[PDB]
């Protein structure tokens, strides 16, 4: 048995830009098992029509999915990642930084 | 094009 | 350049739920082009790539029966295991399996792959030369024995250096307009030093294809640096990739340093200056 | 100890509309791939279902036929109603579990045969010849032959027993039956076999000839309307002891 | 059916000889295949299976894969009366078998001594029929069908009584009529020697 602590990395598709539509993208990886949750959230409220990948794995057997969903960002709005797994004893939140 | 020969259970 | 097929394979038990859950994917490079999941109400091999829509009734029929041999083989390898690992029937357990092909520029055979895992960990490999087993511990040892007695190596190396790297060229050539082309990464250069001053500096890298680059920092010198950051490639979604790699420098204004971008198709090293 | 496939049963005459019933056992692995394939006359056999160990993964959806796994190694074949077109060899086969080279090994096939009018069914009569004399002085052998004729369907299973014994070096039975009325559509059948064996052997009164042949027909309880004894599964046979010249 | 093709025969080749039988596909993804042979009234029996290019020998039995040809072969060394069967070619395209309609295949035996011959068999208590025996004959000796009559005919068969170390063809002819002379019978092709 191992069991390995997911990464998670919130960025967008294209250039982020105030007023024009594009995807917000969280990105798990490393993971194992392949059991997580992972949700998109606007201003703190879940967003709900989330996609993701069909699940595969790296080198080390570890898991990865991108889960993703238009959006049009603006200046008055934060969005966040919520990622939880067995591995972490608290669901994580990593917002989501403009240039990252 | 899936392997068709070479796959048994362990 | 080189290019590869792929098969990844997964399969959770879920005791007191029912069957497992069984996902299938397939990729020739990093493009995905095919999906199975035992959940899905379709209960056929997906496509998921346009120039894969082209093959007939037939081929889909025929990898739909294989992935789902392949999935249940996989079911009754997980209760095998859990006999050999003397473990019970209340816990969730995981098996993977992958395998494919490599070929260099020529699209001649380069090497073969099929290796399979439990619970996270090497179980057992098909060693580089396609005739021995890499076994992980006394259990594998029995699974090793048998898979010698049956000659699976000599199966999977018919597959590996044959099968495979004839379907591999064929995907290739259906879809040359996608597998084998090559989208060059729009650069940029961003530093802020918000609220205390020490600028810091990474190589952007937007909208690229296939997934491979060697970014690195340097001024004036060679092959060796030391930081404690940098970010691993990322899907876009599109079908393209995105990354960067950070490193500190001294205050003031930006300073005189070179990135040094590899990526293939690109007509020559880049390297961004940007001094204003 | 090693690895085996039985099918039963291996012959059956059934009118149109009946249920059927086909078992499939298999012995010496686990967790196999389990098939069912028809075979016609003329052609080779035909898929009709493909079982992995855990359920079906074919999607070929034949009519009247369904098939199921009620024990790891037991494979059945049903249908509530048969149709004429379901007379065929039915076939079934096995492999190891995966996608791999161990098994693809047939049992024995079961032969169902469906008729419209069940009046058409006769048994054989059975009748031995003995040698004759002249192929005796001619040459040192003896050749008997036996005669099944009038039967129908067309599916017997013919053997010759010497003092109890099957025997098969020097017997010769025609492959394929021959129409008694060639034009009719419902034409009864004949088919001859031949048993060789020496002078001297023939010539011991003390050995004993036996011509053997099982016929496949109607179940005791099938509808039955003509004044004749229903032709039911049987073996009708004929004897003949040695004649010294 | 069209996805696998084999020539349906019946192919002759001598006792001694080499028979040739060969199948083609047209499911490009096959990656392992397989030869059966089937005897009448029988299940079919494997022979080999082959996943490989080139030729695999199993005894007298060579099957040959040419996938860029999309072509299997199987080759049987020193045909045997025995070998007579109907030969089935069957790819796997999947996680089954798909198979051609197969080639039926009849090795003549070689008859050391003909001495062609027809006799009348002498019947049992109930004699209705009057049975005439055509044997000994050469293996290059066809026997037709009975003429517009009410007499039957059986098609040549094929013993080898190992005892004496001898093989022999053989037909049987019959009828009911009373006008069925035996010399008569079998008005066909030979030059025998009839008994009396």
């Amino acid at each position: 048995m191992i069991q390995r602590t997911p990464k998670i990395q919130v960025y967008s598709r294209h250039p982020a830009e105030n007023g024009k539509s594009n995807f917000l993208n969280c990105y798990v990886s490393g993971f194992h098992p392949s059991d997580i949750e992972v949700d998109l959230l606007k201003n703190g409220e879940r967003i709900e029509k989330v996609e993701h990948s069909d699940l595969s794995f790296s080198k080390d057997w570890s898991f990865y999915l991108l889960y993703y969903t238009e959006f049009t960002p603006t200046e008055k709005d934060e969005y966040a990642c919520r990622v939880n797994h067995v591995t972490l004893s608290q669901p994580k939140i990593v917002k989501w930084d403009r240039d990252m | 094009e899936l392997a068709a020969i070479g796959i048994l259970t362990v | 350049g080189s290019h590869s097929m792929r098969y990844f394979f997964t399969s959770v038990s879920r005791p007191g739920r029912g069957e497992p859950r069984f996902i299938a994917v397939g990729y020739v490079d990093d493009t995905q082009f095919v999906r199975f999941d035992s959940d899905a109400a379709s209960q056929r091999m997906e496509p998921r790539a346009p120039w894969i829509e082209q093959e007939g009734p037939e081929y889909w029929d025929g990898e739909t029966r294989k992935v789902k041999a392949h999935s249940q083989t996989h079911r009754v390898d997980l209760g095998t295991l859990r006999g050999y690992y003397n473990q019970s029937e209340a816990g969730s357990h995981t098996v993977q399996r992958m395998y494919g092909c490599d070929v260099g520029s020529d699209w001649r055979f380069l090497r073969g792959y099929h290796q399979y895992a439990y619970d996270g960990k090497d179980y057992i490999a098909l060693k580089e030369d396609l005739r021995s087993w890499t076994a992980a511990d006394m259990a594998a040892q029995t699974t090793k024995h048998k898979w010698e007695a049956a000659h699976v190596a000599e199966q999977l190396r018919a597959y590996l250096e044959g099968t495979c790297v004839e379907w591999l060229r064929r995907y290739l050539e259906n879809g040359k307009e996608t597998l084998q082309r090559t989208d060059a990464p729009k650069t940029h250069m961003t530093h802020h030093a918000v609220s205390d001053h020490e600028a810091t500096l990474r190589c952007w890298a937007l909208s690229f294809y296939p997934a491979e680059i060697t970014l690195t920092w340097q001024r004036d010198g060679e092959d060796q640096t030391q930081d404690t950051e940098l970010v691993e490639t990322r899907p876009a979604g599109d079908g393209t990739f995105q990354k960067w790699a950070a490193v500190v420098v001294p205050s003031g204004q930006e300073q005189r340093y070179t990135c040094h971008v590899q990526h293939e198709g690109l007509p020559k090293p880049l390297t961004l200056r940007w001094e204003p | 100890m090693s690895q085996t496939i039985h099918q039963w049963p291996a012959t059956l005459v059934q009118p149109v509309g009946s249920p059927l019933s086909l078992e499939c056992t298999v012995e010496g692995t686990s967790n196999p791939n389990l098939y069912w394939y028809r075979q016609a006359a003329g052609r080779g056999p035909q898929l009709l279902f493909y079982w992995g160990p855990f359920g079906q993964i074919s999607s070929e959806v034949p009519q009247n036929l369904s098939a199921s796994r009620p024990q790891d190694r037991q494979f059945i074949l049903s249908s509530k109603k048969l149709l004429l077109s379901d007379s065929g060899f039915y076939l079934c086969a096995w492999s190891e579990t995966g996608l791999g080279m161990g098994g693809w090994q047939f049992g024995e096939g079961s032969r169902l045969t469906v008729l419209e009018d069940l009046k058409n069914v006769f048994p054989p009569e059975v009748a031995v010849f003995e040698p004759s004399e002249a192929e005796i002085s001619h040459t040192q052998k003896a050749t008997l032959v036996c005669l099944a004729t009038g039967f129908y369907p067309d599916h017997v299973e013919l053997s010759w027993w010497v003092n109890g014994k099957e025997v098969h070096s020097g017997v010769c039975t025609d492959p394929q039956p021959l129409k008694e009325q060639p034009a009719l559509n419902d034409s009864r059948y004949a088919l001859s076999s031949r048993l060789r064996v020496s002078a001297t052997f023939w010539q011991d009164p003390r050995n004993h000839f036996r011509c053997q042949v099982q016929f496949y027909g109607l179940s005791e309880n099938d509808e039955w309307t003509q004044d004749r004894a229903k032709p039911v599964t049987q073996i009708v046979s004929a004897e003949a002891w040695g004649r010294a010249d | 059916k069209q996805e696998v093709e084999q020539n349906s025969g019946p192919l002759s080749v001598p006792e001694g000889a080499i028979a040739s039988l060969n199948c083609t596909y047209s499911f490009l993804g096959s990656q392992s295949f397989f030869w059966y042979r089937q005897y009448s009234g029988k299940s079919p029996e494997l022979i080999m299976f082959t996943y490989r290019e080139g030729d695999k020998e199993d005894g007298r039995f060579t099957a040959q894969l040419n996938k860029a040809s999309q072509h299997v072969s199987l080759l049987i060394r020193d045909s045997q009366p025995s070998d007579s069967a109907t030969y089935l070619c069957a790819v796997n395209d999947g996680g089954r078998l798909t198979f051609g309609d197969g080639t039926t295949l009849t090795v003549k035996p070689n008859i050391q001594n003909p001495d062609p011959a027809v006799y009348q068999l002498r019947d049992s208590k109930s004699s209705d029929k009057s049975v005439c025996l055509f044997t000994d004959f050469d293996s290059q000796t066809n026997v037709s069908q009975s003429k517009d009559s009410d007499v039957y005919i059986t098609d040549k068969c094929v013993l080898d009584m190992r005892s004496m170390d001898f093989k022999s063809n053989s037909a049987v002819a019959w009828s009911n009529k009373s006008d069925f002379a035996c010399a008569n019978a079998f008005n066909n092709s030979i030059i025998p020697e009839d008994t009396f």
